[PDB]
């Protein structure tokens, strides 16, 4: 339980950066003042992120299907080039559902 | 209701079993299939010591350079072989055949007795003890292996013709179910040779072994010189 | 009975030949090579040119007659192998998996006209049964209820499933038990059992933090750690400003070759001494030159009308009241309307929210005035908080929760040891929030807490200086004093159906230190039960106005009358034109 | 930030003429004494009706 | 038949008895973009009513039966309409568009 | 069975939308001297009426996709044309919608 703010930045470094940039640490965390948070300042540009991706450790059905045979949207678009439509209509094979 | 299974055994029954003749006789031979072969009966002539020769295909057509005294007729189950007026080369043993299914099948051979350019060369003869393995070669020239599939048939002394298998032009093999996976055919395209390897030998497998090749869309017309394989205890 | 198998096919791939071994797609020197049925021919591969080519060896793939007909849109079949094939494998007796892909050979109608002698299929289709399903779409028109595949069942039309977001709320609202007596928090001395925390149902801890943050700083800047990405709504969805389409010029779709509908021409050359003399030319030049007389062939589309219609139906229309909808035919729907299944499949006609609605006016839709607008898929804050957790349903998370209670949070705490205990809620309709406000319990959402760890940040003061400040902060005159930002006792009064007049009254008491009154109207549906703990008859999981401040029925008040004791008016002394009553609104004033 | 797009309503493109391809019809008029009797109408009306 | 209620099936399906509406020649030409015609009844119809002898307004819609040139090429015994069109004068106007 | 690729038509969406924008917000507000009167459609005798202003036809080739392509530059005929007399004037648009439709 040493990470912070819903990412893989640590509590220690986050406190340190807030103290260096804006002096917020010791009296609690809140959004910085605008005239102090400008273009080259931390919080102004600080962007955390997350996403979910398919498992292969406890996921038993798993097959790695390459780009060479992916056909989501078959016969509506060129094959691995920005060229004109190629193929027929058919069911979609990729990606697996991460919701539902 | 009444359907016959494509890709199943068809018993080809040839009557009369034996026949007796003298020069100038009109001879009639009949062939009865046990499930329909439509317009696809083929008739062969075989000398007891030599390979089969194609007479008739598609119920009535003569193969290139077959003599005019031969003719065929019939449809469905029933087919006929007529010698308009028999000559002295006609003393032979004749075979019914159909290419309407896989396994391909022949009869038991009927016997006509007296009233008293492409090359396929196979490997030399040999013999062996039961359970042992054999490999026969069949060198081909006058065609390339990728343009047509190559067949393997065998003839036992006393018996008829046993279709063993085939390796088609592209390399898809298909074997006779009677051999329980003992047949295995391979080929070298560059050396223009087909190999036939048979495994788990029996005394039943004491026979002459033939390389064959068919036309465009009709039967076997090019045959090897035969390979004798014998197995005794 | 005698029923005939009809195929609807498409063969895009041109190969070299067609034998019983399949379509030939190549050569291995001397030997010809044929398509592997497990994944080849492949759906995405076809002609690489625009102009018209005869093809005498063609192939493609097709779904079996044991495979349910589904609309192509939204169709998915999981891959059965690592070569991207979809068609199902069956586990045989010997233990091996075996392929079900079957070849179907076809000829042209003219070729089937003959006797068969020179017959060779011109087409071959690789037929397979794939485990089709529809994840993210449903049926907008189901023509028939008849079992198995059929041409009537090819008439089926699709529509995508509505977006549904589920997340943790702004500032983790309601995770903590604030304002309930038995589930009261605890702060106490280790040298004396007596709790510092005094809590009741009158208090509204959440709302005081919300309005306090607003007073302090901008809420349109989103900060992850506290989940302080506020709820909001798109103004152009709340308020329609209907200016009409920017479609002034004609917009066009054209052929692949930009010409089309061509005719055949044979060239002619002049005889140079005659006024109209001419001679045919079929020598170096073709006698069948294709030329399209007049303009190229064309189609028209109006971009802005389609875009404006799509915007309106997606963002407003599917969110209309249930009295303006209907249930789809030959398609079933949940009896409980708090399900996602009912919101998703209910049909509203496009003619209620088309081009001309409110045209030339700036006007919210009347059916939408009494609809809460925060509960919408374009709410940037809920979408942002849903993306903090991720795209997936399954989420191992870590979250940092603040103490929001006014007395505790501005406190400075001196040496000693202390009991600090709190209570947390696990009910999904409170801790999670959903876009349509669906009952999450029934719809199967679940949260299971692993661990919890209390962090505190210290100042590492020098010991002489800390001693000096401690000596001073321990004196009698120097106790700490705090007060709420809301500083009010909160009260909720029930309003029956169509009750226009709401009188309330308070028994006689003292009115020194009174700051004034403030008031709104909420919905019974949208309001948790005070001191309930858990309420299984609270079925709504949208925005919670009592806590998060999203009041919207302010407009539904007409006038207010304030009366102290029997006839003592306030403010009174003839201060307003109506002196005894504050009139908020009036239908057509003339005065 | 992949949030998908509105796709709720199908969008369509049509011929310049709206209608598209048509076939030729002759008019007919009913025989009044019958329940189902018809007679060609080639009076003031064209024989090549779209 | 109301003019907006059309085919239930997308694919190539012959229609043995088909029906629609058409404007009579007494009404002038106007483009489809910008066309507006007010209801002459509460049923939704745009068909002009003409005042009868006994003073009542009455609809003058006229049916036009048609069949294909190949069917009118035969003797006349099998001749029967595949189509019936409802011809009408309607009260067209264009108010927010002009002719360019 | 259809052999080869599916039937199709092609459209370039952004060029049409851009081309529509160029004609709507600029070409229609051009100086009246760059326009012409339509052939076979009557127009007002008075040039200060909505009938005269609604019917004078400006060629789209006057503000087409390629003009100033790669520049930030205002149209030269429009440098002396009032930009607030415009249907995108949100203020005038709002003041009207305070009265209604």
């Amino acid at each position: 339980g040493y990470n912070v703010a819903q990412c893989n930045m640590t509590k220690d470094w986050f406190l340190v950066q807030m103290l260096a940039n804006y002096n917020i640490g010791y009296q609690g965390f809140y959004i910085p003042e605008s005239y102090k948070d400008r273009m080259y300042s931390f919080f102004r540009n600080f962007q955390p992120m997350s996403r979910q991706v398919v498992d292969d450790t406890k996921y038993k059905d798993y097959q790695q299907v390459g780009i060479l045979h992916q056909h989501n949207n078959s016969g509506f678009v060129g094959y691995l080039a920005p060229t004109m439509r190629e193929g027929q209509a058919y069911p979609a094979n990729f990606p697996y559902p991460l919701i539902g | 209701d009444y359907k016959d299974d494509d890709d199943k055994d068809i018993v080809m029954t040839q009557s009369p079993s034996s026949l007796s003749a003298s020069v100038g006789d009109r001879v009639t031979i009949t062939c009865k299939a046990s499930q329909s072969v439509t317009n696809d009966a083929a008739w062969y002539q075989k000398k007891p010591g030599k390979a089969p020769k194609l007479l008739i295909y598609q119920a009535s057509t003569r193969y290139t350079g077959v003599p005019s005294r031969f003719s065929g007729s019939g449809y469905g189950t029933d087919f006929t072989l007529t010698i308009s007026s028999l000559q002295p080369e006609d003393f032979a043993t004749y075979f019914c055949h159909q290419d309407y299914s896989s396994p391909l099948t022949f009869g038991q051979g009927t016997k006509v007795e007296i009233k008293r350019q492409v090359q396929l060369v196979q490997s030399g003869a040999e013999d062996k003890k039961p359970g042992a393995s054999v490999k026969v070669s069949c060198k081909v020239s006058g065609f390339s292996l990728g343009r047509y599939g190559v067949h393997w048939v065998r003839q036992a002394p006393g018996q008829g013709l046993e279709w063993m298998g085939v390796i088609w032009r592209g390399g898809t093999t298909d074997y006779n179910a009677k051999f329980q996976g003992r047949v295995t055919i391979t080929k070298d395209d560059s050396k223009s040779t087909v190999y036939m390897e048979l495994s788990s030998l029996r005394s039943e497998d004491t026979a002459v072994y033939y390389c064959a090749r068919q036309g465009s869309n009709f039967p076997l017309a090019y045959w090897g010189q035969g390979t004798l394989v014998t197995v005794s205890s | 009975e005698q029923q005939k198998t009809h195929v609807f096919g498409q063969a895009p791939y041109s190969g070299i030949n067609i034998t019983k071994e399949g379509i030939q797609i190549g050569v291995e020197g001397q030997t010809p090579k044929y398509a592997d049925k497990t994944f080849q021919p492949e759906p995405q591969i076809g002609e690489s040119q625009w102009y018209e080519t005869e093809i005498n060896h063609a192939a493609g793939r097709v779904l079996k007659k044991t495979t349910p007909m589904k609309p192509c849109y939204g169709s998915y079949a999981k891959p059965t192998n690592e070569n991207g094939g979809q068609g199902i494998l069956v586990k045989q007796q010997n233990g091996k998996l075996e392929s079900q892909v079957e070849m179907q050979f076809f000829s042209t109608t003219e070729a089937a006209a003959g006797n068969g002698d020179n017959l060779t299929p011109k087409v071959v289709l690789y037929s397979e049964d794939v485990d089709i399903e529809t994840p993210d779409t449903h049926i907008s028109y189901m023509p028939t209820i008849k079992e198995g595949n059929s041409r009537e069942l090819m008439g089926q039309q699709s529509m995508p499933n509505r977006p549904n977001y589920i997340a943790f709320r702004d500032n983790f609202i309601g995770l903590m038990y604030y304002n309930s007596t038995g589930n009261m928090g605890v702060l106490a001395g280790q040298a004396s059992q007596l709790n510092a925390v005094v809590d009741l149902q009158d208090r509204n801890t959440e709302l005081s933090y919300q309005l306090l943050l607003d007073s302090i700083g901008d809420r349109t800047r989103y900060f992850s750690m506290w989940n302080q990405a506020v709820d909001s709504y798109d103004p152009d969805v709340r308020i329609i400003e209907n200016h009409g389409t920017e479609d002034e010029l004609p917009n066009y779709c054209f052929p692949l070759g930009g010409v089309g509908n061509n005719s055949t021409y044979t060239k002619v050359k002049p005889k140079t001494g005659q006024e109209n003399g001419w001679e045919k030319d079929a020598t170096e030049f073709s006698d069948k030159n294709e030329i399209r007389v007049g303009n190229n062939f064309a189609m028209e589309i109006n971009l802005n009308a389609n875009l404006w219609r799509n915007f309106l139906y997606s963002n407003i229309a599917l969110y209309l009241p249930d009295k303006l909808k209907y249930s789809p035919s030959n398609v079933k729907i949940s009896d409980n309307p708090n399900t996602y299944d009912y919101m998703n499949k209910r049909v509203v006609a496009p003619g209620l929210v088309d081009c001309y609605i409110n045209l030339g006016a700036r006007w919210s839709l009347d059916y939408m005035d009494n609809v809460n607008p925060f509960n919408h898929h374009r709410n940037a804050g809920l979408r942002y908080r849903s993306m903090l957790l991720g795209n997936g349903r399954y989420v191992p998370f870590h979250i940092q929760v603040p103490q929001k209670f006014f007395a505790i949070k501005n406190l400075l705490l001196l040496p000693g040891s202390y009991t600090y205990e709190w209570n947390f809620r696990k009910d999904v309709n409170m801790v999670l929030q959903s876009s349509l406000g669906n009952d999450l319990r029934v719809d199967g959402a679940s949260i299971k807490f692993d661990s919890i760890c209390l962090y505190a940040t210290f100042f590492p003061m020098a010991h002489n200086t800390a001693s000096t400040l401690e000596a001073m902060l321990r004196n009698d005159t120097n106790d700490q004093s705090f007060n709420d930002y809301l500083s009010a006792a909160n009260m909720l009064y029930p309003i029956p159906a169509n009750a226009t007049n709401v009188p309330i009254s308070i028994p006689s008491r003292n009115w020194a230190a009174f700051r004034g009154w403030a008031f709104t109207r909420l919905k019974t549906k949208e309001t948790p039960s005070l001191g309930s703990g858990y309420d299984p008859y609270y079925t709504y999981s949208g925005s919670i106005p009592y806590l998060d401040g999203t009041f919207y029925l302010n407009h539904t008040f007409k006038k207010v009358a304030i009366t102290f004791d029997s006839s003592v008016s306030w403010p009174g002394n003839d201060r307003l034109l109506t002196p005894n009553e504050f009139e908020i609104k009036r239908s057509v004033d003339g005065e």
